[PDB]
């Protein structure tokens, strides 16, 4: 069968050009009756069409960011490339390859999709997080960890004693905010010694904070 | 610019039939093909209905597509739900200018466990958080099975749109979903404004809870 | 078939990408089903494929 595979840097920074390329196997990119498209899907949002290109050089773009996209095709390596311009912190998403069928009487479905590549746009390279207590008001209380660069997160509650750590999302500033929380049966239990520790994976730096 | 609008969340008990429909606003629905892509969370989308009436080989016959020219909409009939049918369905078509138009996305799920009313955990900024010149107002909503995670922010009198960083529906350790409604506000705005509201509106029930200093 | 149960025959499950024709996989690394990968032992949405 025919299948696609993304290829490109998985992490970029603003004021740059996002460059990607999809290696096609099981079929020639010089074959007509098919367009080679790029679909964008931000984390938590729906799909977004970027543009497909015919082998004859006819490149159709999306009117939303037409002035900041560029698509090419290479019949030798069977790979079609994607090139954006002036990337922003909001351009991070999961990019999927897709081959549309232009065979019969109309354009039609993206028959074969790739595996999808997740890239992020951030100008920072190293930043240590900061912990903040959370006072309750059955109650809920926890810790607030914000502004950490690396993707992997290390959450530890009561040195292992258990939790729905609330996986963060890429905010407007290009960072993440962890808000892992726990539950208590009453406000009296909140007075007990509870600890929320996080570990900086690329730096092996541990952070401790007393919460109650 | 041709667009497609579909419901945000659809839920129904197993062995029953659901209906996801996308309506074209700025153009016709019969001039271009409409396709439905079942995207399982964590994997690439996959075509289940193409050419508005055709289903690919291997896809179960439980799926069927329809076109309504009088209402300018395209529906998807799924009879006999199953456990693997809890994926998202995307309705995609094309504009007359050869522009691929994707739908808003619809989260479909089977009603395994009984639906429960969501919870609100409005938390004001902390002492050290206020010392850090930041607010970070969050709404760690929990205790809701259906994937109808919605967040509607509102200030004391005005609506709030900037700073919304609601995360994807995450499941707890007790097989139940919970989300977080992040919000970043200027401390001057938190000192000037009176209070804010975090409206959930899960499965129609507009659960609302406010927070004030 | 053996009465004490078979433990020498296994099969990989839930690969992130479909294999190409005539391809074999040897690495027994765990598969990430969700958005939180596990570095050590398997866990929720980060089970073992074998």
């Amino acid at each position: 069968q025919v299948q696609l595979q993304e290829s490109g840097p998985g992490l970029v920074r603003p004021s740059q050009t996002l460059s990607l390329t999809c290696t096609v196997s099981g079929g020639s990119v010089r074959n007509e009756y098919y367009y080679w498209s790029w679909i964008r899907q931000p984390p938590g949002q729906g799909l977004e069409w970027i543009g497909y290109m015919h082998n004859s050089g006819n490149t159709y773009y999306n009117p939303s960011l037409k002035s900041r996209v560029a698509i090419s095709v290479d019949m030798s390596k069977n790979q079609f490339s994607l090139k954006l311009s002036s990337v922003t912190v909001a351009d991070t998403a999961v990019y999927y390859c897709a081959r549309v069928d232009v065979g019969g009487t109309l354009v039609s479905t993206f028959d074969h999709w790739g595996q999808g590549i997740l890239v992020t746009v951030s100008s920072a390279s190293t930043k240590g997080p900061s912990v903040f207590p959370l006072a309750p008001s059955t109650a809920a209380l926890g810790c607030l960890v914000k502004d950490y660069f690396p993707e992997p997160v290390t959450v530890s509650w009561n040195s292992g004693a258990l939790v729905h750590t609330f996986p963060a999302v890429l905010q407007s500033s290009g960072l993440y905010s962890l808000s892992s929380v726990v539950t208590v049966p009453s406000s009296s239990l909140g007075t007990q010694t509870y600890i929320c520790n996080v570990n900086h994976k690329p730096s092996n730096t541990k952070v401790d904070k007393r919460v109650e | 610019e041709f667009m497609l609008t579909q419901p945000h969340s659809v839920s129904e008990s197993p062995e029953m039939t659901v209906t996801i429909s996308c309506t074209g606003s700025s153009g016709s629905i019969a001039d271009n093909y409409v396709q439905w892509y079942q995207q399982r969370p964590g994997s690439a989308p996959t075509t289940v209905i193409y050419e508005n009436y055709q289903r690919p080989s291997g896809v179960p016959n439980r799926f069927s597509g329809s076109i309504d020219s009088s209402s300018n909409s395209a529906s998807l009939t799924i009879s006999g739900l199953k456990t693997e049918d809890e994926a998202d369905y995307y309705c995609q078509s094309y504009d007359n200018s050869n522009v691929a138009v994707f739908g808003g996305g619809t989260q479909l799920t089977v009603l395994g466990q009984p639906k429960a009313a969501p919870s609100v955990t409005l938390f004001p900024p902390s002492s050290e958080e206020l010392q850090a010149n930041k607010a970070t107002l969050v709404c760690l909503i929990s205790d809701f099975y259906p994937g109808a995670v919605t967040v509607a922010w509102k200030a004391d009198s005005s609506p709030v749109k900037a700073g919304v960083e609601t995360t994807t529906p995450s499941k707890q350790s007790n097989n139940k979903y919970a989300a977080s409604s992040y919000l970043s506000l200027t401390p001057e705005q938190w000192k000037s404004h009176r209070s804010y509201s975090c409206q959930v509106t899960h499965e129609g029930s507009t659960v609302e809870k406010t927070v004030a200093p | 078939s053996k009465p004490s149960g078979n433990y020498n025959y296994l099969y990989r499950l839930l690969r992130k990408s479909k294999l190409k024709p005539f391809e074999r996989d040897i690495s027994t690394e765990i598969y990430q089903a969700g958005n939180k990968p596990c570095n050590g032992v398997a866990g929720p949405n980060c089970y073992s494929p074998l």
